């Protein structure tokens, strides 16, 4: 594949299928296959990094809490709360350290996920 | 302070106290509960 000139997992993705089967050895079969491969790696890196930081996963889930703002989100999903669960799962004092968080906004984010996980 | 302060909280309102997980809560009912003792007496 690196030898046809393919570099990255968007070439690989969203190339014209007619290139890849110019390929010696590639079956139509197996470039669709290539192709779904490489659409999920970059789904599940796209996933990945939104998680990570606060691009859409945490963005959504740490986010639903009334008040978390992008920046907040990413802070939270930097000490591994990367969904709405994981926040209702916390302490004040697990939070306490978060620039920006006082202790009265961290138990009123807690409170209110755990009012959407364990009583919506 | 006191365990008969505790006895008269609901676990609704030990919820909402800071620091306060859902694991910690279960702890405070199984030892009360050893006692024979219930939150919202």
């Amino acid at each position: 594949l690196v030898e046809e000139g393919f570099s990255t997992l968007e070439e690989l993705a969203y190339v014209p299928m007619k290139e890849l089967l110019e390929i010696e050895g590639l079956d139509e079969p197996t470039v669709e296959a290539l192709r779904e491969r490489a659409k999920n790696a970059l789904a599940t890196i796209a996933q990945a990094q939104e998680e990570s930081l606060g691009d859409n996963k945490p963005a959504d889930d740490l986010l639903n809490l009334e008040g978390v703002d992008r920046d907040l989100a990413f802070k939270l999903a930097a000490r591994g709360v990367c969904t709405l669960e994981d926040l209702a799962e916390q302490g004040i004092d697990d939070l306490a350290d978060i620039e920006g968080l006082t202790d009265e906004k961290a138990g009123a984010l807690i409170m209110a996920a755990r009012n959407i996980c364990w009583f919506g | 302070h006191y365990i008969g302060d505790l006895v008269q909280r609901t676990e609704v309102e030990l919820l909402k106290t800071p620091n306060l997980g859902k694991k910690s809560l279960t702890e405070i009912k199984d030892v009360l509960a050893s006692r024979g003792l219930s939150l919202g007496m």
